RNA sequence: CUUGAGUCUCGUAGAGGGGGGUAGAAUUCCAGGUGUAGCGGUGAAAUGCGUAGAGAUCUGGAGGAAUACCGGUGGCGAAGGCGGCCCCCUGGACGAAGACUGACGCUCAGGUGCGAAAGCGUGGGGAGCAAACAGGAUUAGAUACCCUGGUAGUCCACGCCGUAAACGAUGUCGACUUGGAGGUUGUGCCCUUGAGGCGUGGCUUCCGGAGCUAACGCGUUAAGUCGACCGCCUGGGGAGUACGGCCGCAAGGUUAAAACUCAAAUGAAUUGACGGGGGC
């Protein structure tokens, strides 16, 4: 219901879930959709198919902003990292370039303890 | 005596003040009879990452032999100054007068 | 490989970004010696020079900032 | 750790000849200068055990050389520990 | 410019920069003794491999 | 007397130690900028946060802790241990060619010092992590593993504790005894020198000879051939327990038995069987 004339896609990814968020270069969110809000829950939530659905869902949910040129910043080592890229390249999204923004601590904080199974 | 190489940056806004700032830094070495083998002014350089949300900082290189106490006093003087945003002091084994790599690149 | 012995340069300078850039990846990570061929004595001085230059904002830490 | 100036001054003082550097007097005097100088270091750095090990090595070498120089001759021993004020 | 072989250019920098492996490695805390034991295991293996 | 030990002059390498600064990445919290319904979690779930706006996203700030890669088969330290960068005080090792001292050496009961982690006392500090604990699950049970939380603790200062599979399960010093491939670190020589090819050291990794070993294996860094000194062992349980002494604020440590009990306990290797071990 209003233009921003450009956009930036931010693919947050986790082993549990993948989140897709279209935002302006100024970092103001225009539209968002998660692979867990696509009707996929639990195991179904984490799969390249669910992220492919969430990508197009967010695309359409922002489509009224007339976004065309977008920059893709992908984060998190979970699956659907590229699936989401492809599934948002749909609807004529003119992809400028991609960038890996995954947070890499320089030996900063203690991680949780190894799980036994 | 101990030879030190000092490469300090300074806020681009206060670059005009930098020739005035060098006087006290040189005077402290001159008072102790310390020697200065190399003074180089690279000038404004593009910063690879921001520093206090700033870019195009001015870089100054000094090679200096002086008593340790005089160098310590210069370091306290550096932190007090606000225009300066980075001070590095490096003890060199000899006193290097050879042209700076940056000056040769110019 | 082992360039700092063919030239015979005793000391590596943190201000020689033209040389330091050949030992840093686009990500900004130092290249190992099993890849470049540098000697260990000189790989240690390379790492020291690279860190000293990254402190003086003459080199990026990461590719982002 | 001693500067070359201090080391050569001590050598020339306690040495029978300026060239003489291994005599027991020269060695014990160098040890004494270093042991006396490290007092200011360990007055502040009470947690510096790794250097206090070297300080102890020095006082042990000094004790051994003083025992040797005592048995070798009473004269040099007495005069040397009087000049250095050791074993007061 | 094509989007397909522009995405294979991503899967090269992404992997050769490792970050996918680094997230797995920093996922859980490795005790230093396990770090050194695994380093020694890899050492002896990729060492005594290239003799026999 | 100078060959052992040590001193001096010149250099080299190093996460050696103490102290003080400092930088970047990340986590968390706070305040907000846009924005909408989930987030997070797992075998699958739920508890747990979220419509008072979460999570996601951008900006600015606070704070504590740790230093991606470089990084190693690397280095240093007596051992425990030691990892961004810079300064300051500082210990040791090594090399080169000389000069000097002249057996000044080795080992070491008691003694003294250092000594991972946990723990203790006082005062701080507290982001993450996380005993106990709280809830959610799993289960026949589930005082567990799994999940969301979470306190002491981890961090700092000064004291104490003195223990580890503190391990190379291998005390220290010295001499002698076929070789091969490495790494790291100095250095003499010679190519015309850049590279390069010869000599000599320091430390270190891996094969393997003789010999040794019960075997496995060790093998010039011996577990070979010897010498000097010290510690320790004397069947398995009972027991590193009791009692006493010493030490500790306390947890406890150290020194250290006997009665009784059994006819074995054990080491290495072998042949099979078996594995919710592999490979074909
Ligand atoms: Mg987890
Ligand atoms: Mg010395
Ligand atoms: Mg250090
Ligand atoms: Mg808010
Ligand atoms: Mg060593
Ligand atoms: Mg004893
Ligand atoms: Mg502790
Ligand atoms: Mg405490
Ligand atoms: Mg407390
Ligand atoms: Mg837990
Ligand atoms: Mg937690
Ligand atoms: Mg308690
Ligand atoms: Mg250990
Ligand atoms: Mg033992
Ligand atoms: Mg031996
Ligand atoms: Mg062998
Ligand atoms: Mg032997
Ligand atoms: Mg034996
Ligand atoms: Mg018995
Ligand atoms: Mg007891
Ligand atoms: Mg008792
Ligand atoms: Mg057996």
């Amino acid at each position: 219901r209003k233009q921003v004339s450009d956009g930036v896609a931010h693919i947050h990814a986790s082993f549990n879930n993948t989140i897709v968020t279209i935002t302006d270069r100024q970092g103001n969110a225009l539209g968002w959709a998660t692979a867990g809000g696509s009707g996929f829950r639990g195991s179904r939530k984490s799969t390249p198919f669910a992220a492919q659905v969430a990508a197009e869902r967010c695309a359409d949910a922002v489509k009224e902003y007339g976004i065309k040129n977008l920059e893709v910043m992908v984060k998190g080592p979970g699956p659907g990292r590229e699936s989401t890229i492809r599934a948002l390249n749909a609807a004529g999204f003119r992809i400028t370039n991609i960038t890996d923004v995954t947070p890499i601590p320089h030996n900063g904080c203690r991680p949780p303890k190894k799980r036994r199974v | 005596m101990r030879h030190y190489e000092i490469v300090f940056m300074v806020h681009p806004d206060q670059s005009e003040q930098v020739p005035g700032m060098i006087e006290r830094y040189t005077a402290a070495i001159t008072g102790a009879e310390g020697k200065i083998h190399r003074l180089e002014d690279w000038g404004r350089r593009q910063l690879a990452y921001p520093i206090n949300k700033l870019h195009k900082a001015h870089y100054v290189l000094m090679n200096v032999e002086a008593p340790q106490e005089v160098i310590d006093e210069l370091e306290t003087t550096f932190r007090f100054n606000d225009a300066v945003i980075r001070s590095m002091v490096m003890r060199t084994k000899h006193a290097v007068t050879e042209a700076s790599p940056m000056v040769k690149a110019k | 490989f082992c360039r700092f012995t063919a030239e015979g340069v005793q000391e590596i300078d943190y201000k020689d970004i033209a040389t330091l850039k050949n030992y840093i990846t686009e990500s900004g990570k130092i290249v190992p010696s099993r890849i470049t061929g540098t000697r260990a004595k000189y790989q240690r001085q390379l790492a020291r020079a690279i860190k000293r230059a990254r402190y003086l904002s003459l080199l990026p830490y990461t590719d982002r900032h | 750790s001693l500067s070359t100036e201090a080391t050569a001054k001590i050598v020339s003082e306690f040495g029978r000849d300026a060239n003489d550097t291994g005599s027991t007097e020269v060695q014990v005097a160098l040890l004494t200068a270093q042991i006396n100088h490290l007092q200011g270091h360990f007055a502040e750095h009470k947690k510096d055990h790794h250097s206090r090990r070297g300080l102890l090595r020095m006082v042990s070498q000094r004790r051994k050389l003083l025992d040797y120089l005592k048995r070798k001759d009473v004269a040099r021993y007495t005069q040397l520990i009087e000049r250095l004020g050791l074993r007061r | 410019e094509p989007f397909d072989v522009a995405l294979r250019r991503f899967k090269r920098s992404c992997e050769k920069a490792g970050v996918l492996a680094e997230v797995r490695r920093r996922e859980f805390y490795e005790k230093p003794t396990t770090e050194r034991k695994r380093a020694k295991a890899s050492a002896v293996k990729r060492h005594a491999k290239k003799l026999a």
